[PDB]
DNA sequence: CTAATAGATTAGAGCCGTCA
RNA sequence: UGACGGCUCUAAUCUAUUAGU
């Protein structure tokens, strides 16, 4: 017989220093941290793009129920909510003519339609910013759907712009960077998806029992995307920096040229949360490997450092770099020719491709959530989607697998590892959800990791998570 | 008088209820309702009539079309309108008006000619009246504090849904390795093979290493294949006990000891797959493993002991297969993969993988727990030998047995399933 | 340290790249929302940054 | 450098379900 | 591209050995 450990929830932090395990509760009883006075929005699309938003911002100020109140709380209302002005009256209107999107989307090549798009509608936002009065906190982008079916890498249409990807929506976010301009994209089947419909009379999305899941999500996007702070870790203790290592393939190119991105978080000392991409994309030549030549290490690891340092103003007692492959000797020996002496560097590798799982003998529901169960002094298997007694579900359908911890390098304890890593899945700012299957260190490294690969030409990007998510 | 009555409908208002009293609490108040209570029974009247009575200061009316013409409601503002003509308090009875399907000329006659606080459009602004209209009147209150409807919200709406300490078993999908053969075997056939002989065509799992080959087979096997091998010299033979590799005590310049568990593992997949070539079980090709899964008709109505493992989805057949791996890590084991495949006849696979990619995706979405455990056990005693395990023939008289349960895990915390 | 240079135009770039620096590091970095950056600057700085 | 046989580890796309 | 989860298909690279050399 083995035996299993249970791991309790971590909890979460909201306004009048109260904790809660989940974020839509508290946030309806509670509230957020700081206070935004109204969100004054700018809209570039069509004439009916910008009718139906304005119809989604006039449905969103009144409460949205769901099917049931104990699997998914409902949503009382903006302003109910996060205290602030988010109305379809302080909004700013960039027309963009259907005929200019039904002439540029058919060259019939991916990458040259994707580009004039992308261009179309860049061209009127950064005009908009460069040279208008009206204050815009957050630009929402309305796309049709035809732009949206054949702008996919792998679509199918039933030179100087090859050194792009051919994603409309990681090149334009990629454009945009030099500029600084938060901006949430909208599909027009997103917002009204009572209107379309498939032959038969029915709509092809539908929403009807998760109406308040999908207003919770938006407001939520758009709070934070303004500069709002939804909630914080409530038990991150100090001297810990967790640091995420995520891996792309530049390629459009003669080289592969794989490239590293990094995602750091750690305690702020002032009670807050610091939690912010470190990325200057570092490249490894060689095809097919993941792993750092000796300088690119220690100047990821010297950067990382000294961005601690600079915001604390000590060096860190522990480093977590958690990443999703393992590290060689070459890799940590340069890691550890910068790291100072009195610092610990543990390298924890968190897999997902390990076939393990646990069948309850009786019922119909799957193992609790926060189940493990320790291998080994430096390896243990993780359950982060299961059963949820607080909301009378599972966060899966079928029987959910477990994540494989390993303890690749440095001498640390499996157990705060574990809890570490439970921990981490509370921070997903991009969704209104009761808790993540990964640890969000390693979800928005990889979100810049595609987004700063779409283009070469950015230098000394940003590293606010809002210009990219 | 400290207390500000609250009264709704049971069942219907639940949501905007539970919210405003946890507001009102958060805020300082002190309020009544019937939803912040555990335990109770008998204290439905005369213990509502006493705190209206008694107690209120403040009759908030929480008014909808399901709290208006209701028995309860009714008698409750009967009661209010008494207290209310009892003191000196023309502004007693406060309407909320929530629903937009209530009219505002549909009111019940008793609050008809009231100023009501309006809340359809927004809930925030009908708080701040509420906050304003107490402000303005002067109701009791003590200092803001929200740890109180933290407290409440905990006790009374987190009550039933908790983890419980409560000893559970689990099974899963490995199958714990039982035996292995005494020695692993390296046969020096120098220049005596054919250069190209393509070794996985024998009847027993080699593998070509160096100009020996790797086999748990006998010294003069596979003599069909190989016609020049009963002149051989036996003492030649390279013995290597499996215990000692497979603890990881073994290490020399002819094999280092992590490529002699990768050649164990090797063999023990060939093994597999040969056997399960034995069993008599259709294949399936699948991007980078093969499964395995049964015909219509092979088993009696398709079912072994009470459990399907072929079935019907309007026109296509679904069967239930299996893929499996064996691993030497964390301790020697086989591990079980969980498929499905669908047929046009129960014989012949459809030869389209959109196809059965969607067919997969829809006809495991009402799969639960149960299903897939019963169907995966099923399975795998269906493959079993003769009481409590299974044999890969590994030579002509080498064989590894494997159990056919599955390992179990064991739990101390649980929830309680409250349907 | 940079106002004693006795050259106006390097200390005034000093200056200027000192405050920039800064500014540019919150404006880019942070997910803080900021609209209007106040620079309040000592007096001294005012009367010695003529030509 | 190069063509096969394994095991073991990596990334990329794309489709389907969320009620009950 | 409002999320999340589960699947399936397709590349690489490393290691050992064999034939290339
Ligand atoms: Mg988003």
């Amino acid at each position: 017989m083995k035996e299993l450990i249970y791991i309790e929830e971590p909890k979460i932090l909201f306004a009048h220093g109260q904790k809660c395990t989940d974020a839509r509760d508290g946030l309806a009883l509670f509230g957020p941290l700081n206070n935004l006075y109204g969100i004054k929005s700018g809209v570039i699309g069509t004439k009916q793009g910008l009718k139906i938003f304005r119809d989604y911002l006039d449905h969103i100020q009144k409460p949205i129920y769901n099917s049931n109140s104990i699997t998914r709380p409902m949503f009382p209302g903006f302003e109910a909510v996060f205290d602030c002005k988010w109305e379809s009256t302080g909004i700013t209107f960039k027309e963009v003519t259907n005929e200019d999107i039904g002439k540029f989307l058919y060259n019939s090549s991916t990458h040259k339609r994707t580009y004039d798009l992308v261009s179309l509608f860049i061209d009127k936002i950064i005009s908009a910013n460069k040279n208008e009065d009206e204050n815009v906190d957050v630009w929402f982008v309305i796309v049709p759907d035809e732009i949206y079916k054949y702008c996919r890498p792998n679509s199918v249409l039933p030179a100087e712009t090859y050194n792009y990807d051919a994603q409309f929506h990681d090149q334009f976010k990629a454009r945009l960077l030099k500029h600084t301009i938060p901006t949430q994209i909208f599909r027009e089947s997103t917002l009204a998806w009572r209107d379309f419909k498939n032959a038969f009379g029915l709509p092809i999305r539908d929403f009807s029992k998760i109406e308040g899941h999908l207003a919770w999500t938006i407001s939520t996007a758009a709070f934070y995307k303004a500069g709002g702070k939804p909630w914080k870790l409530s038990d991150v203790r100090n001297g810990v920096c967790y640091l995420g290592l995520v891996y792309k393939k530049v390629e459009k190119s003669k080289n592969p040229r794989n490239a590293c991105c990094a995602a750091q978080m750690f305690l702020d000392n002032g009670d807050g949360t610091v939690f912010k991409g470190e990325v200057g994309p570092w490249y490894n030549p060689k095809n097919g490997q993941y792993h750092l030549e000796p300088k690119e290490a220690k100047a990821l690891l010297s950067q990382s450092l000294q961005s601690y340092k600079e915001q604390i103003g000590e060096y860190p007692k522990e480093v977590f770099i958690h990443a999703k492959t393992r590290f060689n000797h070459q890799e940590w020996d340069a890691f550890l020719e910068v790291t100072p002496k009195e610092t610990n560097l543990v390298g924890v590798t968190i897999s997902k491709t390990k076939p393990l799982k646990l069948y309850k003998t009786e019922g119909d529901y799957t193992i609790l959530r926060g189940n493990a169960y320790v291998v080994n002094e430096r390896s243990a298997f993780l359950w982060t989607v299961g059963y949820v007694p607080k909301i009378q579900t599972a966060l899966s359908m079928e029987v959910p697998n477990p994540l494989f911890i390993e303890i690749n390098k440095g001498e640390a304890d499996i157990k705060q590892v574990l809890k570490d890593i439970l921990s981490l899945t509370k921070l997903n700012y991009n969704a209104c959800i009761f808790a993540d299957g990964e640890p969000v260190t390693l979800r928005f490294a990889d979100k810049i990791g595609e987004i700063l690969t779409a283009s070469t030409d950015i230098k000394t990007p940003p590293l606010a998570f809002k210009y990219y998510i | 008088r400290n207390k500000i009555f609250i009264s709704h409908a049971t069942p219907d208002d639940n949501d905007f209820t539970r919210w405003l009293a946890l507001k009102l609490i958060g805020l300082g108040y002190e309020v009544w309702c019937d939803i912040l209570f555990l335990d109770k029974g008998v204290d439905f009247w005369s213990n509502i009539e006493k705190v209206i009575r008694e107690d209120t200061c403040k009759f908030l009316l929480v008014s909808s079309s399901y709290s208006n013409q209701r028995e309860g409601v009714l008698k409750e503002l009967a009661v209010a309108a008494k207290v209310k003509k009892q003191l000196k308090d023309d502004k007693f009875i406060i309407p909320l008006a929530i629903d937009e399907q209530l009219s505002y000329d549909d009111i019940n006659i008793d609050i008809v000619r009231l100023n009501a606080i309006d809340f359809k459009m927004s809930w925030a602004r009908g708080l701040k009246d509420i906050l304003e209209a107490f402000e303005k009147q002067k109701v009791p209150k003590e200092v803001a504090d929200a740890s109180k409807s933290n407290l409440l919200y905990q006790q009374i709406f987190l009550h039933d849904k908790s983890v419980i300490e409560k000893e559970e078993i689990y099974d899963s999908n490995w199958l714990s390795i039982l035996s292995f053969p005494e020695e692993l075997r390296f046969h020096e056939y120098n220049w005596m093979l054919p250069k190209r002989f393509d070794v996985r065509e024998l009847t027993f799992p080699a593998v070509r290493y160096k100009n020996y080959l790797c086999t748990f087979a006998w010294a003069y096997d596979f003599t069909y294949h190989l016609p020049k091998t009963e002149t051989y010299h036996k003492s030649k033979t390279i013995r290597i006990p499996t215990e000692e590799i497979l603890s990881g005590s073994y290490d020399s310049n002819f094999i280092r000891n992590a490529e002699c568990k990768r050649l164990i593992v090797q063999l023990l997949n060939k093994a597999f797959e040969l056997r399960m070539k034995d069993k008599e079980v259709q294949e399936y090709e699948m991007s980078n493993k093969t499964a395995y899964w049964l015909e219509k008709g092979k088993l009696e109505k398709d079912k072994f002991e009470k459990t399907m493992l072929v079935g019907k989805q309007k026109d296509k057949n679904w069967h239930f297969a299996i893929s499996g791996a064996s691993k030497l890590y964390p301790f020697p084991v086989l591990m079980i993969s969980s498929h499905i495949f669908f047929t046009a006849d129960g014989k012949k696979l459809i030869d389209s993988s959109s196809v059965q990619h969607s067919s997969r995706r829809r006809q495991g979405k009402n799969w639960w727990n149960n299903t897939w455990r019963t169907k995966l056990l099923a399975f795998i005693k269906y493959l079993s030998d003769d009481d409590t395990s299974f044999y890969l023939e590994m030579g002509s008289e080498e064989k590894v047995f494997v159990s056919n349960e599955p390992v179990k895990f064991k739990g101390n915390v649980s929830y309680n399933i409250p349907e």
